[PDB]
RNA sequence: AAAAUUUAAAUUUUUUUUUUUUU
């Protein structure tokens, strides 16, 4: 029963497992036989970090791995772009990262799929299939000289979003796991990306499939058919994301039910955003994390 | 100084000088600039105070930035001769303006093309021995007649309404208000401030409409 | 509030406003305490174990010997710590030979004089640095000291912590000071600050005034001259206060320069303004208002039933200002100014000689004598004196102390004893300072 | 605008929050504002600071400096001045908010200049500046919350002579140390968007991009008051609005706004 | 002729600090991640700047853009209440600042490992907030802060530091008062070494003292990148003991 | 229901807290709080040396006489205290009753009916700092104890300043709601006291 | 004793004059 977070501090600025731990400008040693590598320059013995970071020796390798930076894209991972600009047969795409990606003009699934070959109209109609800013999931495939990366669609399973919304975390919480579409009591999806970028929409049919027309992906369209009762139910799953995120807590699927189940407290879906409360449920898996497993 | 201009040598000034329900009407005329598409001429005369103004159209210009579906308003106002209002007093207007106008213009019928809108406050007479306020009104009636001559698509004719420092822009036949603007007044006097805005704007749009359809 | 280093060293913010033109400009100023203040002393062996040299390399000087002036118990041996107010009352006093050997300036006594007057802070100045294995003065830097800093109090004036520091800085002393049993002597003039200690409020202190701490000395009767300090006829006037005359600057309203009182005419004298073109006179002895010629004063114009002949608003003083130029360019009727402030005394330390009349033969007591002055267009000051029967076939050095506002005559008061009357050797002396010639010896830092 | 998304959340977006059962994107009730921060008193060199967060990161600063004026040779006695980061001096969002709290804190409007008043010639010109770090809304009604606390955290050092400088014309003179609050009833503003037959109080950057339309409503002296403006968010989903959704908002502001105050109004 | 004590012969300043003495000394990290990746706070004395770093990135422009490198942005602001006395107009193309603007790029022009961030953009905001003199080298120190705090590959700390001339005697961390008062120089200070970044001289100096005046601020400067890096060290332990 | 004036605890020499030490002065208490209509509460509680948890501590009130209760063999044996602690006519004033309640309610399970807040209802009037440390300098002229509130009260019998810290933090939270039981009828926030403090005593 | 086995890296332009900060 309120309305805003209204907090007084008055006459302040601001409030106020062992490894190396290194700055840049510092030695790390000057034995010759270590391998150089990131985070570390050098000069024919001295081994110098670059980074905030902590050394890694990998058996004869030595490298920083720093704490602080932008999300690393890889080959194979399963990551959301929002789409950036339109190229000659080109498109450019958000990852999150340093650069966007790039997307070929066949590197997508066709209407009808392969029995539509190709044709030079198409470049005539990219704007067509897809325009600015819109979600979908890409699959990553490999990369440039520089290390800027491409995507694709190899599948029905990767393509454009509908029938939801979508939030953002920090790329550090999400953990990897050898699956990233999960399933949720509530007849609702999550589409982690990797990257940091969150989709939530309801189950389709596909998606029970994968557990057990075609025409329709490059769709403005959702299911016409949504209750609030799917609707509430998508921000209470909403809220508990940056409830993590903001108690610093790596995903798990389960923490998630667990986030779920904790949050049945509270029927008031507005009262999800508090920076105790989120903090209280934070605190409440992180004392659940201390019985299973 | 200014190194682009002719502003006089510096130490002199200008010269100085010291002491020693009524009707609104308008002149409303069309046609008559050859550089636009769209031009609209009125006149003002209200009890201690006479206005005019000219809006300016150039219109569908293309847009070197990139694509939009769908078009794109640019508004202007500039100081005629005599009055001269703030211009951070501008641009707040220009912010009023194109509000009600993305609840008028088609722009889906005009992909990547843009919208330029020229007002030129040209001369105020105030000889009564918020005032930008007073002038609002009629902003958005000339820019509608040099609309209609570039003969732009337009819902409605839109208007506004003035009963006392506050304006209020309607449809519909005033079934629907599209702009509100309020300054300090009354309190909850704005039940009479429907009004006498709304018959205004009763008026007003039958005088806009004399003026093309008899044309 | 405060907040420390890991040097164990503190900061805070000492912050005010500053009130220049008028203005009301806010100053604010971080404020370091250190924990390394010497106490500069002899017998001390721990503040010289903090000493650390300076950018050229330097331990200084600890100069104030075990011995002072030892005096009656529960005196003892003492060293001495001052007011301003007792410096600004008798700063010649301090320049005695023969006596005050042993002083610690406190930061905030500096720092009053430099607020009050500059060349007086030059001697300060001069005075510390150069003294000697006789007389020895340090600066103790209390509100940079850390164990003698202190706040400002909730509700509380900037005079009030002025006093209670002093006292604070007095505090600390004798503490130091215990193991050696030399002792701290604070003195005073202030009344209020002579009553808060009657109690002995905190400190079992020595809070004495002046003639309190004079009337101890073994040689007190050569010194009590240099004590600075009905008579009336009607009363005069007062100078204008301080928005008065910043408020009178900008208008036109006020102004100044020098004037010149004249000898064959001592009641008349004329300024040469910046505005005027003619030497614009002053007439009358309360128009003159007790200032000396030759001094820096703020004049009013008089209106033209005051002009001479060979209202509340400004508005009409600036239309009659220059109604004066009218009058100026007359030299018929021309106009008369009054004071209505002092810009600046041009006082120093005077020499003059006595009335016969002032002095009684058969007295041995104090007593009122006037000084004829050396300068004939000064008037003469009442010195209420003991020694007269021997100073009057003798020269003398004076030193003006104040006016207030019944004397005719300035209150004043006698410093230097210097010699008989047509001696040459004395006439040698005040020819050359009246003459303003420099004679004394090169001191130990020209050495 | 500031955030590019996509089409078919728009609908979605707008479908939500257009429930009869109306459902805002986190799910506050259609009336709560968001959780932010506030922090003043910070800038010792100042009259008085502000510090104030917001839930998406959104990041301004108010300073407040004073100045001793002639209240007779200049009629502004209290002057606003803005800056965002990232923006040039020319652009229209910036020019628009700076000339609307001008109007906001016009001298005798909801401003009680009288306590601004040194002498019977003398006052106090004093200067609202602002600096945003971040938005991503249009970013009006945080800006207001920051000022209304420096004002509340703005002393001003104290008068010593007399006031009445026609006669005499006295020059005025402050105590060096002894500073007094200024007292002051500072008005505060509130953003609202329209959706559908929906009025959501705080519209975040999200349901600031759907909306049809949206409002800007001057509170004062606790009431309703002017400025007040009819405002867009977006430009491609303006649409038109009902009168009395237009009378409905107001006391919607107006039985929430003093406890939105209160826990402002606490110390 | 001024009223003041600039320099005591018993060997204190204004707030009573010895000649090779700092002011205190504050940084901090992530202070606003909601914000930028790169975000830092630094109070030396009452100067108290907020740094923010974007990047790396793409550009608004494709003109705007490089096939080898990255680009670097200086935007300083100064504000009107940054002093004591308020500014009348604004500084935002102001000579003045331009060249400080010049200056920070050409000093991190060589920190950053420019090709192993090609296509992308840097872009480094300043907010001067309150003003205490020893201004320029106020800036370097928090500079070095920024790009640490979000990790950019680099060679090295940086020190930045404004030491002054009273007559004779070094001043290590002037105040603006100090700064109007005599001759002062401001010292770009690379890592642990004996290598300049920035070297600017305003005022008169005579020539003789300028060797031992270089020699003063190295022991400053080298101070300096000490405290801020265990003050990032403590930070950096915070994480992981309880990221972990 | 019905305000007065503000009416402060007694004087602080006049008291020390007589703790219950056994069954005999634990029901000396429920003998005495069965008649007042008011009541002060305070609870201690480590959550180191137990799974289910034991509140290290426990005070509680009349408008003259505070009590520390003793409960390690007593924590199952705290449930006579709701005989004067579930009653309409006597609010239980505490500062965040929660833990206060819970720990109660975690291994006692004790009957929670009318407890008075004063943590979160002195946000809602302006009171502005929650802690206890303020209540106490505010409203009942105390120190707070910060490092020693952290230490447990495990072992019996305990520190006499240590009872005299937060059985002023006793004194601090019934002084912050002795003007609370004055002043929530002014300002129109008092509605909302009741139903939060239903909503504490009720779901578990 | 023969037989043979593997790759693929990005192209052609949108902006507002310089004062002015306490010997």
């Amino acid at each position: 029963s309120e309305v805003i977070t209204i907090t007084k501090r008055n006459g302040a600025f601001q409030n106020s497992s062992d490894s190396q731990i290194v700055t840049p400008g510092e030695l790390v040693t000057d034995d010759p036989i270590w391998m150089r590598g990131h985070g570390t320059y050098f000069l024919d013995n001295m081994t110098y970090s670059s980074v905030a970071g902590t050394v890694s020796r990998v058996n004869r390798l030595l490298s920083v791995i720093p704490l602080k930076g932008r999300y690393a894209p890889e080959t194979g991972d399963h990551v959301v772009g929002r789409i950036a600009e339109v190229g000659n047969k080109r498109w450019k795409v958000d990852i999150g990262g340093k650069q966007h990606a790039v997307l070929m003009l066949g590197s997508v699934n066709l209407p009808g799929g392969i029995l539509r070959r190709k044709s030079e109209s198409d470049e005539l109609q990219m704007r067509s299939f897809l325009k600015e800013g819109d979600l979908l999931n890409a699959e990553v495939q490999s990369l440039f000289q520089d290390g800027s990366a491409s995507l694709h669609t190899r599948s029905l399973k990767y393509g454009k979003l509908r029938n939801g919304m979508f939030c953002q975390v920090p790329s550090s919480l999400i953990v990897r796991a050898k699956n990233h579409t999960h399933n949720l009591p509530g007849n609702i999806t999550v589409v982690l990306g990797v990257n940091g970028y969150i989709w939530l929409r309801k189950t389709s049919q596909m998606d029970l499939a994968r557990d057990t027309s075609s025409w329709q992906i490059y769709s403005d369209e959702n299911d016409p058919s949504i209750s609030n009762n799917i609707r509430q139910a998508i921000c209470r799953y909403a809220n508990v994301i940056k409830a993590l995120a903001f108690c610093e807590i790596g995903i798990t699927q389960q923490r998630i039910v667990s986030a779920y189940e904790a949050s049945m407290v509270y029927s008031n879906v507005g009262e999800l955003i508090e920076k105790n409360v989120m903090e209280s449920i934070g605190s409440d898996i992180l004392t659940a994390e201390k019985m299973r497993g | 100084q200014d190194r682009r201009r002719l502003l006089g040598p510096a130490a002199a000034k200008p010269m100085a000088f010291s002491n020693t329900e009524s009707e609104q009407e308008l002149s409303l005329h069309t046609g008559f600039i050859e550089n636009c598409n769209g031009s609209a001429l009125v006149e003002a005369r209200s009890l201690g105070h006479q206005t005019s103004l000219i809006s300016a159209v150039y219109g569908p210009r293309s847009i070197r930035g990139s694509f939009t579906s769908q078009g794109t308003i640019s508004i202007q106002l500039k100081n005629g001769l005599l009055e001269k209002y703030n211009t951070n007093e501008l641009k707040e207007v220009s912010s009023f303006l194109m509000g009600i106008f993305n609840s008028v213009v088609n722009l889906s019928r005009y992909p990547k093309s843009g919208i330029d809108i020229f007002v030129y406050l040209t001369y105020d007479k105030d000889l009564t021995n918020s005032q930008i306020s007073s002038l609002i009104p009629h902003c958005i009636t000339s820019i509608t007649l040099a609309l209609a001559d570039a003969g732009i698509e337009l819902v409605d004719m839109a208007g506004a309404g003035e009963a006392n420092g506050t304006v209020v822009s309607f449809i519909k036949n005033g079934e629907e208000i599209v702009g509100f603007w309020k300054d300090d007044g009354d309190d909850e006097d704005l039940l009479e401030c429907l009004d006498r805005c709304k018959e205004q704007y009763n008026r007003y749009r039958d005088l806009m409409i004399s003026c093309l359809m008899n044309q | 509030r405060r907040k420390r280093l890991a040097d164990g060293l503190s900061v805070t913010q000492k912050v005010f406003v500053r009130s220049r033109n008028g203005g009301a400009t806010k100053i604010v100023r971080e404020h370091y305490l250190r924990s390394d203040i010497p106490c500069l002393s002899r017998s001390c062996t721990k503040c010289p174990q903090i000493v650390v040299p300076d950018a050229q390399n330097e331990l200084p000087k600890f100069i104030l010997s075990d011995s002072p002036l030892e005096l009656s118990a529960p005196i003892g041996k003492h060293y001495v710590v001052l007011d301003t107010n007792v410096v600004l009352q008798a700063i010649d006093l301090l320049e005695n030979p023969n006596c005050f050997f042993d002083v610690i300036v406190p930061q905030i006594v500096l720092d009053e004089v430099r607020n009050k007057s500059y060349p007086v802070y030059t001697r300060l100045r001069t005075l510390c640095r150069d003294s000697d294995d006789h007389k020895r003065f340090i600066v103790f830097h209390n509100e940079f000291s850390e164990h003698t800093f202190v706040e400002r109090l909730p509700n509380e004036t900037i005079n009030d912590r002025n006093n209670r520091a002093i006292r604070k800085t007095c505090q600390w002393y004798s503490e130091h000071l215990k193991p050696y049993d030399i002792n701290v002597v604070l003195v005073t003039n202030d009344r209020l600050n002579r009553e808060a200690a009657t109690k002995e409020v905190e400190s079992n202190i020595i809070t004495k005034s002046l003639v309190q701490y004079i009337e101890l000395l073994p040689n007190a009767d050569d010194i009590r001259d240099s004590i600075p300090q009905t008579f009336s006829d009607f009363t005069f006037p007062e100078y204008y206060s301080t928005a008065r005359v910043m408020g009178g600057l900008k208008n036109g309203v006020l102004y100044q320069g020098n004037i010149q009182i004249s000898e064959y005419n001592f009641l008349e004298g004329s300024v040469s303004l910046p505005r005027f073109s003619k030497p614009v006179l002053i007439v009358g002895q309360k128009n003159l208002n007790r200032a000396f010629n030759g001094d820096q004063v703020i004049v009013e114009l008089l209106p033209q039933s005051e002009w001479k002949a060979p209202v509340i608003s400004d508005k009409q003083r600036r239309l009659l200002a220059k109604d004066a130029m009218i009058a100026q360019r007359s030299k018929k009727i021309q106009p008369t100014a009054k004071v209505v402030y002092i810009q600046r005394r041009s006082w120093r330390q005077y020499v003059g000689q006595l009335a016969p009349s002032s002095v009684d033969p058969q007295s041995s007591s104090t007593q009122n004598v006037f000084v004829i002055l050396m300068d004939k267009c000064l008037p003469k000051v009442r010195i209420r004196t003991r020694r007269a029967a021997e100073l009057l076939d003798k020269r003398i050095v004076i030193s003006i102390d104040s006016w207030p506002t019944t004397h005719k005559y300035p209150l004043g008061h006698f410093v230097r004893d210097l010699g008989t009357i047509e001696s040459a050797q004395a006439e040698t002396e005040a020819l050359l300072l009246e003459h303003d010639v420099e004679y004394r010896p090169f001191s130990k830092k020209v050495l | 605008g500031h955030m590019s998304l996509s089409v078919a959340e728009k609908s979605y977006l707008y479908d939500s929050l257009a429930s009869t059962p109306s459902i805002r994107p986190d799910g506050r009730l259609p009336h709560q504002f968001r959780p932010i921060e506030i922090f003043t008193d910070f800038l010792p060199s100042s009259n008085g600071s502000s510090r104030i967060i917001a839930s998406d990161g959104s990041e301004c600063i108010v300073s407040i400096k004073s100045k001793v004026v002639d209240h007779h040779v200049e009629n502004e006695l209290l002057q606003v001045d803005v800056d965002i980061a990232g923006q040039r001096d020319d652009a229209l969002v910036v020019e628009t908010i700076t000339s609307l709290l001008n109007k906001v804190l016009k001298s005798g409007s909801g401003v009680d200049s009288s306590k601004l008043q040194l002498t019977k010639k003398y006052s106090f010109k004093i200067f609202v500046d602002v600096l945003v770090i971040s938005s991503h809304s249009h970013p009006i009604s945080l800006i207001s919350f920051a000022i209304y606390s420096a004002l509340n955290s703005t002393y001003l050092p104290k008068l010593i002579s007399a006031f009445d400088d026609l006669e005499v014309e006295e020059l005025p003179t402050f105590h060096d140390y002894d500073m007094v609050k200024l007292d002051i009833n500072p008005p505060l503003v509130f953003i609202l968007a329209v959706v559908g037959n929906n009025m959501l109080l705080d519209p975040a950057a999200n349901e600031s991009e759907v909306a049809n339309n949206g409002l800007i409503i001057s509170w004062s002296n606790g009431k309703i008051t002017s400025p007040i403006r009819s405002v867009a968010l977006n430009d491609s989903n303006v649409k038109s609005f009902k009168p009395h959704l237009l009378k409905q908002g107001l006391a919607m502001v107006e039985k929430y706004a003093p406890d939105v105050v209160r826990s402002l109004e606490n110390l | 002729m001024s009223r003041l004590e600039i320099y005591s012969p018993e060997g204190l300043r204004l707030d009573g600090r010895r000649w090779n003495e700092l002011r205190r000394f504050e940084s901090s990290i992530n202070t606003h991640p909601h914000a930028a990746d790169g975000s830092s706070y630094m109070e030396q004395g009452n100067n108290k700047i907020i740094t923010l770093v974007k990047g790396p990135k793409e550009p608004r422009l494709k003109s705007q853009m490089d096939t080898s490198k990255a680009l670097l942005n200086v935007s300083v602001n100064i504000t009107k209440f940054s002093k004591f006395e308020r500014s009348k107009s604004s500084h935002k193309n102001e000579r003045r600042v331009l060249e400080i603007q010049t200056s920070l790029v050409r000093m991190f022009e060589k920190n950053v490992m420019l090709n192993i961030y090609p296509r992308t953009v840097i872009d480094i905001e300043i907010h001067v907030l309150e003003q205490d003199g020893g201004i320029m080298g106020s800036l370097i120190n928090g500079i070095t802060l920024a790009l640490i705090d979000a990790g950019i590959s680099m060679f090295d700390y940086i020190s930045g530091i404004s030491v002054g001339l009273y007559d004779t005697t070094p001043l290590l961390d002037t105040n603006s008062l100090e700064e109007n008062a005599m001759s002062t120089v401001t010292l770009g200070v690379v890592g642990k070494s004996e290598k300049l970044s920035l070297l600017l001289v305003e005022d008169k100096i005579p020539l003789d003292r300028l060797e031992n005046v270089l020699a003063i601020g190295i022991a400053g400067a080298h101070r300096v990148r000490d405290l801020m890096d265990e003050e990032l060290r403590k930070h950096a332990q915070k994480r992981v003991s309880n990221a972990s | 229901l019905q305000i007065r004036e503000e009416i402060p605890s007694k004087s602080w020499d006049d008291s020390v807290p007589i703790w219950v030490d056994t069954s005999t002065e634990l029901e000396s208490m429920l003998e005495d709080l069965k008649n007042t209509k008011e009541i002060a509460v305070d609870l201690e509680h480590h959550d180191y040396r137990s799974y289910y948890g034991i509140v290290c501590l426990m005070q509680i009130s009349t408008r003259e006489r505070d009590y520390l209760v003793d409960t390690l063999k007593l924590r199952e044996n705290l449930h006579i205290l709701n005989e004067v602690f579930t009653n309409p006519s006597i609010v239980k004033v505490f500062h965040g009753a929660f833990m206060n309640i819970i720990w109660l309610q975690r291994d006692l399970g004790l009957y929670v009916v009318g407890l008075f807040d004063t943590y979160h209802a002195s946000k809602a009037i302006g009171l502005p700092r929650h802690s206890l440390a303020y209540l106490l300098e505010n409203f009942a002229n105390f120190k707070t104890s910060k490092k020693y509130q952290l230490a447990d009260w495990r072992i019996r019998p305990l520190s006499k300043p240590m009872t005299a810290y937060a059985r002023a933090d006793t004194h601090f939270l019934l002084n912050i709601y002795d003007q609370l039981r004055n002043k929530l009828i002014e300002s129109n926030k008092l509605a909302g006291v009741l139903y939060e403090s239903r909503n504490v005593a009720k779901r578990r």
